[PDB]
């Protein structure tokens, strides 16, 4: 076991190895707040998450295996994985606290689109290593579920990784930044339309890539019917096929209310575009998420014809979600945990 | 709606963000 010491921080007390020394908050992350620190063993730059009350309640507790689970999996250049994990508990029976280490990122694309306009050419490489992170989390069965600005960390040199994917389970659930997290929400799961898959985080990147191109959010709604009229309003109105497919006949009631809208053709909205990007933000932005491109498929689109490489775009090894059907007390869910802190090996040096 | 592309797209190499403070 390390040599841990104490320290206060932001009015909470963090208990760390040694070897992390120098730690800065630079804020709050899913569930918990983040520091800055000098790894003096490695000699890296690294953030360290302390969770928030990991096991105050059964959602907080699931939560906190879930995301355990999620970033021990993890192993790609864009999508946060873990250098470290540790507790300054020596058995489980004093297990309270979870802290978390990863390589530290400059900064979000949320800061950065609120200080500089991007070109083109950020635009291309931010959006597809967004890409390029997606096809991996999904060929693994996972969906991001709130992508956003502020989930995408990036360094001064255009290097990004997507984090907190994987974390949000329920539109009836509460959780921080939900009215930004709208914004960039595919329709049919922000107004339960069907059962959804990962195709809702392609309206999401799509949303972002405007954002990116244009420095102004999209969709900037109030709530969930303003919402939906500001992305009609781009879109057009749902054709044929897509009204036989709203099981929700509360949202297809409400809907078919609605006078037509027709689809703007994008070439005439974003002016000053290059043609690629228009023609790609045409395929992420479609309604019918049958029709969406797929992360894996908008690699191959001529837009990324500078950095896209087939044989280097990896996907990810099978990941077990079987936990997520189960029905535990926090203590057990808090024991599950301290088997993957303990059994954590870091990765190669 | 108009959204204007914030750098109107050039026909034609290293990127780089300022950082927030
Ligand atoms: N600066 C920086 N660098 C990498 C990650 C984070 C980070 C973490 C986080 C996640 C896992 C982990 F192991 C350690 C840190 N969670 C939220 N964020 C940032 C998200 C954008 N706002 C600031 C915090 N922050």
């Amino acid at each position: 076991r390390p040599t841990f010491y104490r320290q206060e921080l932001n009015k909470t007390i963090w208990e760390v190895p040694e070897r992390y020394q120098n730690l800065s908050p630079v804020g709050s992350g899913a569930y918990g707040s983040v520091c800055a620190a000098f790894d003096t063993k490695t000699g890296h730059r690294v953030a360290v998450k302390k969770l928030s009350r990991p096991f105050q309640s059964i959602i907080h507790a699931k939560r906190t295996y879930r995301e355990l689970r999620l970033l021990k999996h993890m192993k790609h250049e864009n999508v946060i994985g873990l250098l470290d994990v540790f507790t300054p508990a020596r058995s489980l029976e004093e297990f309270n606290d979870v802290y978390l280490v990863t390589h530290l990122m400059g900064a979000d694309l949320n800061n950065i689109v609120k200080c500089q306009k991007l070109t083109d050419d950020h635009v291309q490489f931010l959006i597809y290593q967004i890409l390029r992170g997606l096809k991996y989390i999904h060929s693994a069965d996972i969906i991001h579920r709130d992508l956003k600005p502020s989930n995408l960390a990036v360094n001064e040199d255009c290097e990004l990784k997507i984090l907190d994917f994987g974390l949000a389970r329920h539109t009836d659930d509460e959780m921080t930044g939900y009215v930004a997290t709208r914004w960039y929400r595919a329709p049919e799961i922000m107004l339960n339309w069907m059962h959804y898959n990962q195709t809702v985080d392609i309206w999401s990147v799509g949303c972002i890539m405007a954002e990116l191109l244009t420095g102004r959010t999209l969709f900037p709604g109030t709530d969930h019917i303003d919402q939906l009229k500001l992305i009609l309003r781009l879109v057009g109105t749902p054709g044929a096929e897509l009204l036989k497919k709203i099981s929700s006949e509360s949202a297809r009631n409400y809907i078919q209310s609605l006078a037509q809208m027709p689809k703007m053709n994008f070439a005439n909205v974003f002016i000053g575009a290059n043609p690629l990007a228009v023609d790609l933000l045409e395929k992420m932005l479609v309604l019918d998420s049958d029709k969406r491109i797929t992360a894996a498929q908008a690699l191959a689109h001529a837009y990324f014809a500078q950095y896209h490489d087939p044989d280097d775009e990896p996907v990810a090894d099978p990941y077990d979600q079987s936990f997520e059907s189960r029905d535990l007390l926090i203590d057990e869910w808090k024991s599950l945990t301290y088997d993957e802190v303990i059994s954590f090996v870091p990765p190669p040096l | 709606r108009v959204y204007p592309v914030s750098v109107p797209y050039s026909s034609a190499v290293t990127l780089s963000l300022v950082m927030p403070s």
